DNA sequence: GCTTGACAAAAGTGTTAAATTGTGCTATACT
DNA sequence: AGCACAATTTAACACTTTTGTCAAGC
């Protein structure tokens, strides 16, 4: 009473899923491997709704505006030219 | 006595700076929690509180503070 | 060659357990707030109980006392 | 089939049914949605009255 | 020899900035930052830049990148200075300075130079979040959350403290008490804090804990014989009954399957309604409640 | 529960009980007459580590006959 | 069978630890605090290792012998014995490779032995105290 | 490395170790060393016939000598590591999983370095760290001092199963406790029959 | 030996509030 | 330590279906 679905992981080993055939089968599914992998059927249906992680940039972004950053830079390359 | 033996050797506590001293003296035992027979029917321990002089002082501004304390039973 | 007796085998234990405290004692003092440290403020008394009943228990010379009859004990 | 919004029992029962388009809804026989997994009374009822509307 | 001292040694190679220092690297961070961020911004809508432009560009980024390193192994020492304190506690010396170099490393990246403020007075609160909040992560082999860590260390103190001002151990009473909270609480919370102990500890003095521990699951020769018993002494005891009186109790049961059905799916083997069944269900209970069937299984009770 | 074990229970009607049985019995080769008894509920005030409602020991004694197999000296 | 008549040895490679794992154990936890239920992707994972209860997954939807074999969809639970939770292994997957202790530190080291390398000046190597030198471009040192 | 760098490579580490292995001739180093030991017999060639134990032992056997270096560990199943509550409540683990968990701690934190940047004093410690977890693992205190739990007594590593009086083949192998046994004190049979 | 309808307990199912859990942060100076 | 806030999980609950049960009658 199971049905058998596939899915790949990044790197591309495959790896076969012993399901319920009355249950939902899943798009992705956290393999053996360690990595997550996608169904070779249809869908497959969703980006899993990624926000993308904090980074140094944004840190200085809430302080710095880009006005004062771009005087900044001003003072740097000014410096740079002069040899 | 060698409770007082160890605490010679601890009094005073300096830091590097010697700005502030903490010092120990005097060591007191009240009357045992419970007898004998009442701590091995009741699994405690047969013990008596033990209390301390602690004074704390600041070489910067000359202040003394004296506290009782309790170490322990 | 002796012989250290129970008085001694305490004492010792005890030792341990205030050099424990004073390096609290010692670090405290840093980041206090100066003024605001009194003796009991500086003084975390943990490590010097806990000497006393770590060597009680688990210590092979503190031993169960052994007694079928009056000369075993 | 999905601006019936209906009521979240009814929208799971039949999509586990299997009808994905109302073409599909109006062939099945009355006695047919309630022989599905937990479809009651209440569930016929809602849908009926949305339909009529 | 040591692994600490292998690491002090190379931390010690490094020199310690003065404020003016501090000030020059944290404005070459923020400027290659912002180099590297318009670029990236020329590289979706293209507009690429003149040459002498471009090859600078790429070299404010690089001396940012050259700073951000400076300023981290400049302050190495401050970490290691903290994570002193912390030892003892459960987690090893280097995973505590290790964690407090995380928390150096978001000093630098939040760090702003124009507060005028010393580098080592924001960088002492981050490292110092960095350490403890991974003790409460980390030092337990059964982890706590972060705010049950919280209220185990306040417990603690609360103890400590009314433990000085009434010279003996306070009651879970006085303890919910002085903490504003119910005392069965204070109860589950001092079972929270209770610490596993080592099934490989010696406690003969000759012979390890682990190997005085039953297997509970294990199977019990005797109890499967006469549970195979008593599975014949039922098959015996269910063909006195009609057939479909015993079909009835079986699936009744899920004696073959395994699997319990519902009155209404034995109606539906039988072409009955679920009443039906249950009628026939009390008929056959009260046959097999009969002295003569039950006599034999009396001694299976348990 | 098993499908065998439910089965007498309906034509015995012995409700399957909301809860094992983890009792205390007499280690195997023991024997004697109980001779006293000491019970620590937490209803009652006394006292107990958290988790612990009750505490009963039990104490149990008998004469030993001098026997074939005893060792003397 | 209890007839068998070789057994053999030899070096596990990462791809034959793979092979045996499960699944990679990715938490250092153990069983959660208040429940005391196996972690999810920690040692002790239902998902990697095994049920707890004899064809009972973690959450419980599948909960009958009927479906032995099929794993869980909701908590990736395969139903089956949870003898299996004996028999069954996972693995890291390290960032850094790291050097198995008896073939370095084994008398005489066998690494030492296999790349003639002093076994004093092979632990400064993997231990970080030195450098190695692992290529050289033999032309473009001579033209030059 | 500033002058010179593009001429040459260099590293630390086992990452290391295991170019040298991944660039490495056996049956030239067989060779090699089998003339070594024709040519030059003293005790230099006392050093080239040990070493060429090791060597050959890798040409017979089909075995990659990259073995040596670990890019995974594997994980012993739980039920041999078990964590259990005694009666009472309290419970009780292995060694092996505080053990484990300062791998896969530090691995973790090795990725978390890697992922952000850090100069190569923090991520190097962090490699170094990691290397020494996974020795206490193996075997504990067999380098430097061993990994210790309160009370200051060693952890157990997977070695500690194997070897000694209470090791897998002496306590659980070559003997153990079995069923349908008993024992009592001994008196005289003087009135039995031998058999 | 059987079925019908009224019916209440029981069992699921979806919808919401409460709790639990995870993460960011704290700017005298401190190496 | 301590807090704030978002995220996630757990309980609580209203509500619908199903299951067992009774009386009454074909
Ligand atoms: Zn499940």
């Amino acid at each position: 009473p199971r049905q058998v679905a596939r899915y790949r992981t990044d790197n591309g080993e495959e790896f076969d899923v012993p399901f319920a055939d009355d249950a939902e089968i899943p798009g992705t599914w956290l393999c053996r491997n360690g990595l997550e992998g996608t169904l070779i059927e249809g869908d497959v249906p969703e980006p899993k709704k990624v926000k993308p992680p904090r980074t140094h940039w944004d840190m200085l972004l809430e302080r710095r505006s880009v006005e004062e950053l771009e005087e900044l830079l001003k003072e740097r390359l000014d410096l740079i030219k002069a040899k | 006595g060698g409770l007082e033996e160890v605490l010679a050797e601890l009094s005073p506590i300096e830091d590097f700076s010697g700005s502030m001293s903490l010092s120990f003296s005097d060591p007191r035992f009240d009357e045992v929690k419970a007898s004998v027979d009442e701590c091995k029917d009741k699994d405690m321990t047969y013990a008596a509180p033990l209390f301390v002089t602690a004074e704390f002082i600041n070489n910067n501004t000359g202040e003394i503070k004296s506290q009782t304390v309790f170490m322990g039973d | 060659r002796r012989l250290r007796t129970v008085g001694e085998l305490i004492q010792n234990q005890i030792r341990v357990g205030l050099s424990r405290m004073e390096r609290v004692v010692r670090e405290r003092m840093t980041t206090q707030d100066v003024e605001a440290i009194t003796p009991q403020t500086l003084i975390n008394i943990r490590p010097v109980v806990a000497a006393i009943k770590e060597f009680f228990g688990t210590s092979q010379l503190s031993q169960f006392m052994d007694q079928n009859n009056p000369l075993s004990g | 089939i999905d601006d019936l919004d209906l009521t979240v029992r009814s929208y799971n029962c039949l999509k586990r049914e299997g009808v994905h388009t109302v073409g599909e809804l109006v062939a099945r026989t009355e006695s047919d949605l309630l022989d599905i997994r937990n479809f009651g009374q209440k569930s016929i009822d809602e849908v009926k009255i949305k339909l009529h509307q | 020899a040591d692994s600490v001292r292998a690491y002090l040694k190379q931390i010690g190679k490094v020199a310690l900035l003065n404020a003016e220092e501090e000030v020059e690297l944290a404005k070459r961070i923020e400027a290659g930052l912002y180099a590297t961020q318009k670029l990236a911004e020329l590289a979706e809508k293209g507009e690429k830049l003149p040459v002498q432009q471009r090859r600078d560009m790429q070299w404010i980024c690089r001396d940012g990148d050259r700073a951000k390193n400076h300023l981290l192994e400049a302050n190495l020492r401050l970490v290691v200075s903290l994570a002193k304190r912390y030892t003892g506690r459960g987690m090893a010396f280097l995973d505590l300075i290790q964690e407090g170099n995380l928390g150096l490393i978001r000093a630098v990246e939040k760090f702003d130079y124009t507060k005028g403020y010393k580098f080592s007075t924001y960088a002492t609160w981050w490292i110092r979040q960095a350490i403890t909040r991974a003790m409460a992560d980390q030092a337990r082999t059964i982890r706590i959350p972060v705010h049950m860590v919280e209220v185990i260390n306040k417990l603690g103190r609360i103890q400590r403290e009314l433990l000085q001002d009434l010279g003996r151990e306070p009651t879970p009473e006085e303890l919910a008490k002085e903490m504003d909270i119910t005392p069965e609480k204070v109860l589950e919370i001092q079972q929270y804090a209770r610490e596993p102990i080592s099934l490989d500890q010696t406690i003969g003095d000759d012979s390890q804990l682990g190997d005085f521990i039953e297997d509970s699951e294990a199977v019990v020769a005797v109890d499967a014989v006469s549970f195979t018993l008593l599975q014949d002494q039922l098959q015996s005891v269910l063909e006195t009954l009609s057939e479909r009186e015993a079909g009835v109790v079986r699936l009744r049961f899920g004696l073959t399957d395994g699997q319990p059905r519902t009155l209404d799916e034995i109606g539906q083997v039988y072409g009955v309604t679920r009443e039906r069944i249950r009628q026939i269900e009390s008929k056959t209970m009260s046959k097999l409640r009969h002295p003569s069937r039950s006599q034999v299984l009396r001694d299976y009770l348990d | 529960l098993t499908p065998e074990e439910r089965l007498l229970r309906a034509i015995f009607g012995e409700k399957a009980r909301e809860v094992r049985d983890t009792s205390l019995k007499v280690p195997h080769g023991e024997s004697g007459k109980v001779i006293g008894i000491r019970v620590f509920s937490r209803e009652d005030d006394d006292e107990l580590p958290a988790g612990v409602n009750e505490l009963v020991r039990v104490y149990v004694a008998q004469k030993r006959k001098i026997s074939d197999g005893d060792k003397l000296a | 069978v209890n007839f068998f008549d070789e057994l053999r040895i030899g070096l596990a490679t990462a791809d034959d630890i793979r092979n045996w794992s499960y699944g990679e154990v990715k938490k250092p936890e153990t069983i959660n605090y208040r429940t005391l239920k196996p972690e999810k992707d920690g040692l002790f994972c239902e998902k990697i290792f095994g049920p707890t209860r004899d064809w009972e997954c973690y959450c419980g939807k599948y909960k009958r012998v009927r479906f032995k074999g099929i794993i869980c969809e909701r908590c990736g639970v395969e139903v089956t014995r949870a003898k299996v939770r004996r028999e069954r292994m996972g693995h890291i997957e390290l960032a850094a490779p790291v050097t198995h202790i008896w073939y370095f530190k084994g008398v005489p080291s066998r690494l030492g032995y296999l790349l003639d390398l002093a076994p004093k000046d092979l632990e400064k190597i993997i231990y970080f105290a030195a450098y190695v030198i692992t290529s050289v471009d033999d032309e473009m040192r001579h033209n030059e | 490395q500033d002058r010179y760098g593009e001429y040459f490579t260099g590293a630390m580490g086992a990452e290391s170790i295991k170019k040298l292995i991944e660039n490495f001739d056996i049956d030239a180093e067989a060779e090699s060393l089998r003339e070594v030991i024709r040519s030059g017999k003293g005790q230099k060639k006392l050093r080239a016939l040990k070493r060429l134990k090791v060597v050959a032992a890798f040409q017979q056997s089909g075995n990659s000598p990259m073995g040596m270096v670990l890019d995974a560990v594997p994980v012993i199943p739980p039920e041999l590591r078990p964590m259990v509550q005694l009666d009472g409540g309290r419970f009780a683990t292995s060694d092996l999983n505080d053990l484990y968990r300062r791998v896969i701690n530090r691995n973790n934190r090795l990725k978390r370095l890697i992922d952000l940047g850090a100069p190569e004093i923090i991520v190097n410690n962090e490699k170094r760290m990691l290397q020494e977890s996974v020795d206490a693992l193996f075997d504990n205190g067999r380098r430097g001092r061993p990994v210790t739990g309160p009370g200051n007594r060693p952890l157990k590593s997977l070695s500690d199963l194997l070897k000694g009086k209470q090791g897998r083949f002496r306590q659980n192998l070559l003997g153990k406790r079995v069923d349908y046994s008993g024992r009592s004190v001994i008196v005289v049979g003087p009135q039995l029959k031998l058999h």
